[PDB]
């Protein structure tokens, strides 16, 4: 029946939402199901051809006020259902992409559809526009854990040599440990070079 | 353990026209005088002719690799069809001329070409890769 | 510009406050030395002199985002920013010849119904020798890939979405109608047969009605309707047809609009290059703008070792030097005999004679200045050219054939400004037109091998030729036992996004310039035929095809 | 180069006819020569170091004698045949006999391949195997041999097998054409026994023609049919020698080394000639040039590039030696002499 592929697609949606929700990290989302989506879009085209065929044969008009009305209603509702299933899948994966944009890129690519790849590019461009115009005094993409401490100890987890900061340097020697202002190192904790807190 | 230090590179049925002598000559195991000249009479062989025969052998082996039959790796039946992924006895298909042997043949060809200064054969070997 | 008064310990706060505080880019010290001298050589005075500091740092960060070279600034990245700033249409930038060995390989995945890039391991360095050799795995996947591309194309055709059943579904479903898609085998037992990725079945053609606009040969992908019979395990063919071709644009958009040539940019294993629609439109407008350009194609079997050929050719070139082509395709068997290992040393040896012919040809080209410095020479080998001839003895052999060896090009290469010795199935990528060129004498092979069903001539046979090739989607429909293919390079013989034009040079059929599914297919035929020298002037900016001749 | 046309025209004015022109020698420029030369002559085509030139000049009369002998034998005109390729004479003569025995002739002018019609243009797996394959299954029984060993040279194996030779089989050469080649070779052989020097030169050159792709009647199936018959006969020759109680150290298409079951050459100079005669008196090997080329008293053998022995006087050759470093190559030879 015309709705079954929609159920299979949104079961895929439910499983990938759980795959994202259960883990503490941002898990890189799974492959875009082009095959099931092609099957559903083909089903939509079948339903469109059915409506065209019926609306042509309404000029012959077989009990049309009830029978053709009912046939048209059912084949229209099948298309509404399949639109809902497709949009549910795409809106979920869109939400995950937006979450990933804020969590990383505002500071696995094969799995996206090419529309989703260019969508993500545009949404990252939008985020970087927000933290560039007005309100730029706040890095709007920064952390949402409240600042617990102004100075922290941080252990260098990967080597990165001598780099500057606003009035000094760090030499990121492997398994050296700093005691430093948190606001000067947060970028490197997010990039995974520094360990603690 | 003793393994023979010489890899044979034989050109079969080479002809000395000056005495109609049909010799297989081995560019690695033969002494250089027996390569560049006959061994019944002792007239010298033309260098470009000799390089041509080595190129004919080289291309013969590249073709013989590409046209080979595949064989089943455990029951040794020949692959009789065009689109099976494995033999019906569960075994994977393998070449009857495994790729390693052909790399070895090309290696002796590059050695022979470098040593005897065979410019044309060396250009052929170079044009395979590049 | 004022003398430089900017240094890293002074620029440090502002470099951080832009790159790090805004964009997360990390100020590595050597990279900051390079950045500070670049900034200082542009600004001159001290960093405190107004917005010029943050303006330039914003420009640096933007260009860094264009090049994307990493999370830390470094001097090579600074030089990359400089290069992008220096670059802040010419048809040479887009026209290019693409050999078989140079063409980006894409495997086709049927489960995901899409192409995937495969790197050429000639790059691998360990392949400095035997880097070209195919693996055994390339052989077992060869015919599977042809089937999957064909089956995929069939499914996109409106007539099917009754539909195909794979051959292995037949077994045990007695006396029932089925539609098959199959590789046309002849079994080891001798009976005609179809094969599928799932299996094969023997066929009876004794009652069949083939569709008439096609040749049918062994190894061809053929649609077959019929009734399966378990009693002899035969399939009784009602009717047969080649799978319908698919127009270029229809193919390109549905495969995802890939750049399978690098006409817009090179692909990588992490990044499939995309055929940008805007640039495609700009290039097509330019392609329509260049009224003057002209591709000239000489006929096949241009034997340089016949004086009559050289005499005729000197007349043709003496016209072309008045008004040079954009491009000049030479092609096909540049020696009368195939050149193979000479049996005896008394005569000048066969390889030597092959070199002397290109000495003579280079001597001809020396007389023609306008031609040699404005055309692009393209040479396309045939059955009599050199390392192919060594082992085939002039028969048609291993098909994605090598360019003629550089030991014999040398004098040509010194006189001609531009030359490309290219594989026999070479490709031109023009502004938007992909153009295949191929030199094979297919027509003889088809008629010599076509299936003989029980139960004007020139136009009919040439329509049968091109319709076979383009519906079949692939330049060599024959089994490898009838035409061996280098297994790695079979992807170059496939045509799946059908080319915009095809120079399908065939020595054994009339000259023609048909159009089919928007593909314009031209055969210039034999160079010297019926006391006339013959050549063909393809006009890319209008797709006309003015044939030309000289009496001799 | 205008002098060449001037000289040839002056020759034509001194002799419009009644003179014959001898063209060229192996540093050929033949086609360009025909461009400078007036093409209308009747021409015998031919393919401080001036001694070479004078020797050719004074060779001319013997060349004309040899060419007249070739023409009078072969029934071919003087200008058309080439001294440079006996294969072409063999081609025209074989073609004559084939058509006289009513075989459709596979002569090819344009390409090496046998003209079977259009089908020779196509690749074929049998054809490619036929063309690619040549190697003898050469025997090499390594060891020490305190027996005397006979170094039997061989020749005429091709000729002997063509003579002693004798669809369901699809890469065998046509049996009719093979019968014509056999009978014609018997004809040539008989005329060589009667010392037609041209016939002997022909029979000696047959081994080229069955392999030369430039032969007008070249056929891959013919080359292969001859080759694998040669293989089979070499194995039968080994079978005969072993059937006479001897044992084979080595064998290939040009040579056989045989363990005798005897201990001293001075005892065996009679027995060896008995053995060789006993082979050649078998009809299968009637025409072989069996030749006892060396007598070995003691032989150390691993391959024909790595052996040593005493001959009837000590010889040593080792490709093994060549791979030792230089300080040890003299050492190896010294210890080889000590071991011998
Ligand atoms: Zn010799
Ligand atoms: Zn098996």
């Amino acid at each position: 029946m015309y709705g079954d592929l929609g159920n299979k697609l949104v079961l895929e949606a439910k499983r990938t939402k759980q795959l994202y929700a259960r883990s503490n990290q941002d898990v890189n989302l799974p492959m875009y199901h082009e095959d099931i989506i092609r099957n559903i879009l083909k089903e939509v085209s079948n339903l469109r051809k059915n409506t065209e065929y019926l609306k042509e044969q309404q000029q012959l008009g077989m009990l049309d006020d009830k029978v053709a009305k009912c046939q048209y209603f059912v084949t229209l509702l099948c298309m509404e259902r399949n639109k809902r299933c497709l949009l549910a899948y795409q809106r979920l994966r869109t939400d995950i992409l937006d979450s990933m944009a804020w969590n990383n890129n505002g500071l696995d690519t094969n799995n996206l559809s090419h529309q989703e790849q260019e969508y993500l590019k545009e949404y990252c461009d939008l985020i970087t526009d927000l933290k560039s115009g007005d309100l730029v005094d706040i890095d709007l993409s920064g952390s949402l854990v409240p600042p617990s401490d102004v100075f922290i100890d941080v252990r260098v987890l990967k080597d990165a040599g001598e780099i500057q900061t606003e009035y000094g340097v760090f030499n990121l020697i492997k398994d050296s440990q700093f005691f430093v202002r948190q606001s000067d190192v947060e970028r490197l904790i997010q990039q995974g070079y520094l360990q603690k807190i | 353990e003793f393994k023979d230090p010489s890899l044979s590179l034989v050109v079969p049925d080479f002809l000395c026209e000056y005495c109609f002598f049909i010799s297989d000559i081995d560019f690695c195991k033969a002494a250089p005088e027996s390569i560049f000249s006959c061994v019944r009479c002792h007239k010298a062989f033309n260098q470009v002719l000799l390089q041509e025969h080595l190129i004919q052998k080289l291309r013969s082996d590249i073709e013989s690799y590409l046209i080979q039959d595949l064989r089943c790796s455990r029951c040794h039946k020949v692959k009789r069809d065009y689109m099976s992924a494995h033999c019906p006895c569960a075994g994977a298909w393998e070449g009857t001329l495994p790729r390693e042997s052909i790399v070895q043949k090309l290696n002796v060809f590059k050695q022979v070409a470098k040593y005897y200064g065979f410019d044309i054969l060396l250009s052929c070997i170079a044009d395979l890769t590049i | 510009v004022l003398p430089v008064k900017i240094q890293p310990p002074l620029l440090r706060p502002l470099a951080y406050r832009v790159l790090s505080r805004k964009y997360g880019l990390s100020i590595k010290s050597d990279g900051l030395s390079a950045l500070a001298e670049f900034v200082g050589t542009n600004i001159g005075a001290n960093w405190r002199q107004g917005p010029a500091t943050i303006k330039f740092l914003e420009q640096f960060a933007a260009v860094w985002k264009q090049q994307e070279r990493g999370l830390f600034i470094d001097q090579s990245g600074v030089k990359e920013v400089i290069q992008e700033m220096k670059e802040r249409l010419d048809w040479r930038d887009y026209f290019k010849v693409i050999n078989a060995s140079q063409q980006q390989r894409f495997s086709y995945n049927p489960h995901k119904m899409q192409f995937i890039f495969v790197p050429n391991k000639k790059q691998n360095g360990l392949g400095g020798i035997a880097g070209f050799l195919p693996d055994i795995e390339d052989k077992v996947q060869m015919f599977l890939t042809r089937y999957y591309l064909t089956n995929d194309r069939v499914m996109r055709n409106e007539n099917f979405q009754m539909s195909i059943t794979p051959i292995k579904n037949l077994l045990g479903r007695d006396a029932q109608n089925f539609l098959l898609l199959g590789l046309l085998n002849k079994n080891f037992k001798g009976n005609w047969s179809l094969e599928d990725p799932s299996g094969s079945v023997e066929i009876d053609i004794s009652q069949t009605i083939p569709t008439q606009g096609h040749y049918y040969v062994p190894g061809c992908m053929v649609l077959v309707e019929g009734i399966y019979y378990s009693v002899g395990n035969k399939f009784h063919v009602t009717s047969m047809t080649l799978p319908p071709g698919e127009r270029r644009e229809i193919t390109l958009e549905t495969i995802g609009n890939l750049d399978l040539l690098g006409i817009h940019g090179i692909s990588n294993n992490n990044f499939i290059a995309r055929l940008d629609k805007d640039l495609k439109i700009r290039l097509h407008l330019l392609e329509k703008e260049l009224t003057d350009h002209k591709f000239v194609i000489l006929g096949a079997n241009l034997f340089l070792d016949d004086l009559k050929i050289m005499t005729a050719l000197s007349k043709i070139l003496q016209k072309l030097n008045d008004d040079p082509p954009t491009l000049l395709i030479w092609q096909g068997s540049f020696t009368s005999v195939p050149v193979f290992a000479s049996m005896s040393s008394r005569n000048i040896s066969s390889s030597t004679q092959f070199k002397n012919n290109f000495d003579a040809l280079a001597t001809l080209l020396s007389r023609f200045d306008n031609l040699t410095e404005n055309t692009t020479m393209i040479f396309i080998p045939g059955p009599n050219d050199l390392w192919g001839s060594m082992v085939s003895l002039g028969a048609s052999g291993t098909l994605p054939q090598d360019p003629i060896p550089s030991a014999f090009t040398k004098k040509i290469n010194k006189v001609c400004k531009n030359v490309v010795w290219s594989s026999n199935p070479t490709r031109i990528a023009y502004l938007s037109q992909e153009i295949v060129i191929f030199r094979d004498d297919l027509s003889g092979r088809f008629k010599r091998h076509r299936l003989e069903f029980p139960f004007p001539q020139k136009v009919q046979e040439t329509r049968k030729l091109v319709k076979t090739i383009l519906d079949q989607g692939h330049l060599s429909p024959f089994l490898d036992s009838l035409r061996p293919i280098s297994w790695d390079l079979d992807h170059t013989l496939t045509l799946c996004p059908i080319p915009s034009t095809m120079v399908l040079c065939d020595t054994t059929s009339a000259q023609f310039d048909l159009t089919y599914n928007g593909c314009k297919v031209i055969n210039p035929g034999s160079f010297i035929h019926n006391r006339r020298a013959r050549y063909m002037e393809y006009v890319p900016s209008s797709k006309k095809t003015i044939q030309e001749e000289i009496y001799i | 180069y205008r002098r060449l046309s001037q000289e040839t025209t002056k020759l034509k004015e001194e002799r419009g006819l009644q003179f014959l022109l001898l063209l060229q020698s192996p540093f050929i420029t033949k086609l360009l020569g025909t461009i400078r030369l007036l093409n209308q002559m009747p021409i015998v085509k031919l393919s401080t170091l001036l001694k070479k030139l004078v020797n050719h000049v004074l060779s001319s009369g013997s060349w004309i004698s040899h060419l007249i002998k070739l023409s009078q034998y072969s029934n071919i005109p003087i200008c058309n045949l080439r001294l440079d390729s006996m294969d072409y004479i063999i081609d025209v003569l074989y073609a004559r006999k084939l058509k006289k025995e009513n075989i459709v002739l596979w002569w090819n002018e344009k390409a090496p391949l046998p003209d079977h019609g259009g089908i020779q243009n196509d690749f074929d797996l049998n054809t490619s195997w036929i063309m690619n394959d040549s190697e003898f299954p050469k025997i090499n029984n390594s060891g020490v041999y305190d027996n005397v060993v006979l170094d039997v040279g061989v020749d005429n194996l091709t000729v002997n097998t063509i003579l002693t030779s004798a669809e369901f089989v699809h890469d065998a050469f046509s049996n009719d054409a093979l019968n014509v080649l056999r009978g014609m070779l018997k004809e040539w052989w008989d005329e060589a026994l009667k010392e037609n020097s041209t016939a002997d030169l022909l029979v000696n050159s047959l081994a080229s023609w069955v392999q030369n792709p430039n032969a007008k009647l070249f056929d891959g199936l013919l080359r292969y049919h001859v080759h694998n018959l040669t293989k089979k006969a070499l194995l039968q020759l080994v079978n005969e020698f072993s059937a006479l109680g001897s044992t084979i150290v080595y064998a290939d298409r040009n040579q056989i080394l045989i363990k005798t079951n005897k201990y001293s050459p001075e005892n065996c100079y009679a027995y060896s000639q008995y053995m060789m005669k006993a082979v050649r008196t078998n009809p299968m090997f009637s025409y072989l040039d069996l030749n006892i080329k060396r007598y070995w008293d003691l032989l150390i053998w691993m391959d024909k590039f790595n052996f040593s022995g005493l001959a009837c006087t000590a010889v040593s050759q080792w490709q093994l030696k060549k791979f030792l470093s230089p300080i040890y190559q003299p050492e190896f030879e010294d210890w080889m002499m000590i071991i011998l």
